[PDB]
């Protein structure tokens, strides 16, 4: 695309600059360009990709929620403008999710052989189908939800076989899968069970960790705990 | 309902 | 442009929705479309236009400052990437300023006959030349600075003849002109003198105000005071 | 150096 003429290393460098400048749309465009170079991504590069699109779609989701709430209050006298503008933001959000899912499908996942990369990408696939499900209405809502569930489940299966229970990727996957259960799949009991089991198995493995990894793992465990406190 | 950072 | 097919009232409505969603690029595009309908703007519409572009260029300026600082630290070993990306953001910033200045020149200012509209637009013209001056280097820097000064000065002349000293437009103009003097024109004494005289003349006029206008005026006076405390 | 809101 428009990044085809830029060096891979230059794209990564500029993604880091864009992150420092809080220019997340630029950051995502740079990382998309890096992915399209066709080489596998390092751990640091995967995190740059995730941070960029998380912030872009995060802004879209927040905007969509504001507009959706105004629209439903409008239906509890005006014309079509609120619906039109909510639809505009929704279409842009869906476009970003489709872009991320397209990168994962072409061809990040199929080249990801190590547990840390494969689980990372499958978690991302679950996440961006989950964002699609947040705005989906009706029947293809069902198929989107199942695509998220399938991606998360495959990621979970690998992480349980290949990663210790304190691994931050494994913890973040379980956190997000539990949010999927609670918010999307209308399965709060499954959400609570997953979050509790994940927390407890990580707690029993903390003794193996260095001080730095201990900090990394307990930060995500706190997120699980925060959700359980909200949910129970 | 918080998701991963 | 791309908003040519949308009703003026619909554009204004969507600008307000975009503001609620903190979608300031959308907000600015909607307000640009409204301006290009060719009718004069009401007080509320002028403020929507100002809020939208202030937030858009504000993000660009913040990013440019981050990248500029990295670039100068880089020149106190890498390649061209920091300069290239700073230039990219700088060009986008200049494009937004040129867009705003083009709206003012075609044809908001020439149709603005009332003091409140004319001072508002001339202040905006000073502001966006000031943002151009922040990134300008060298000789046309001189001409940009003089365009900002000229716009601010004309706005000041009108505001002193036509508005009371507590008028929030007059106060905000004097605040921004004082920042121009301090940050752009290398005239800190003129900045301090302007801020002090503005503050003192507003103080002596507060007794004329309702409780609501009193609140509006003293909020901007606090900004003048904050700068004077920083500068003296 | 704060400018107008
Ligand atoms: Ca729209
Ligand atoms: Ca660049
Ligand atoms: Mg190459
Ligand atoms: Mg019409
Ligand atoms: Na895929
Ligand atoms: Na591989
Ligand atoms: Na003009
Ligand atoms: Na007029």
């Amino acid at each position: 695309g428009a990044m085809g003429s830029m060096e891979r290393a230059s794209l990564i460098q500029k993604a880091k600059l864009a992150e420092q400048a809080e220019r997340y749309e630029d950051m995502a465009a740079f990382m998309k360009g890096a992915v399209e170079k066709g080489e596998e991504l390092s751990c640091e590069e995967r995190n740059l990709l995730s941070v960029a699109y998380k912030n872009v779609v995060g802004g879209q989701r927040a905007a969509w929620r504001v507009l959706s709430s105004i629209e439903q209050k409008s239906n509890e006298e005006k014309g079509p403008e609120v619906r039109e503008y909510r639809e505009k933001v929704e279409t842009e959000l869906q476009g970003v999710c489709d872009t991320v899912l397209g990168l994962l499908d072409s061809h990040l996942i199929k080249e990801a052989g190590d547990a840390e990369s494969r689980v990372f990408y499958l978690k991302m696939k679950g996440d961006y189908y989950r964002y699609l499900a947040e705005v989906a209405t009706g029947d293809d809502k069902k198929r989107i939800i199942d695509s998220a569930r399938s991606a998360y489940q495959e990621a979970m299966d690998i992480s349980k076989k290949e990663m210790p229970p304190t691994n931050p990727i494994r913890l973040g996957l379980a956190l997000n899968f539990s949010v999927f259960h609670y918010e999307i799949a209308n399965s709060p009991e499954e959400a609570i069970s997953l979050a509790k089991t994940t927390f407890d198995e990580a707690m029993a493995d903390l003794h193996t960790l260095s001080e730095d990894s201990y900090k990394d793992s307990t930060l995500i465990m706190q997120l699980l705990r925060d959700n359980l406190t909200l949910w129970t | 309902c918080l998701s991963d950072h």
